[PDB]
């Protein structure tokens, strides 16, 4: 899920990676703006019976 | 006019990226034993 961020990217830096080597913030190639990357919601499903 | 030449060395380095993403402080792991502990402890 994308979202506008507030991470100052340096002119040569385009992708911001996470601890697990996953990109958690990107700069759009067309409009030089910083976006926020967040995985879509997930979770276990438990059936109560 | 004065110009220095600090020849670079291939050496592991503990960069402390600040809240803003700019390296503020650092530790040279091979400088001395105390620095080496900091790198191993990652602190
Ligand atoms: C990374 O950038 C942020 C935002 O500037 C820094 O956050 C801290 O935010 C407060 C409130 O903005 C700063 O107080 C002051 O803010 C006014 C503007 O609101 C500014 O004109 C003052 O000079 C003063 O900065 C606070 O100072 C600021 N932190 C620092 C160290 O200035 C955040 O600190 C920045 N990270 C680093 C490591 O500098």
């Amino acid at each position: 899920v994308l979202t506008e961020s507030n991470k100052k990217f340096l002119p040569f830096q385009q992708f911001g990676r996470d601890i697990a080597d996953t990109t958690d913030a990107v700069r759009d190639p067309q409009t030089l703006e910083i976006l926020d990357i967040t995985p879509c919601s997930f979770g276990g499903v438990s059936v109560i019976t | 006019a004065a110009y220095y030449v600090g020849y670079l060395q291939p050496r592991t380095f503990l960069l402390k990226y600040n809240e803003n993403g700019t390296i503020t402080d650092a530790v040279d792991c091979a400088l001395d034993p105390l620095s080496e502990t900091k790198c191993t402890l990652k602190s």
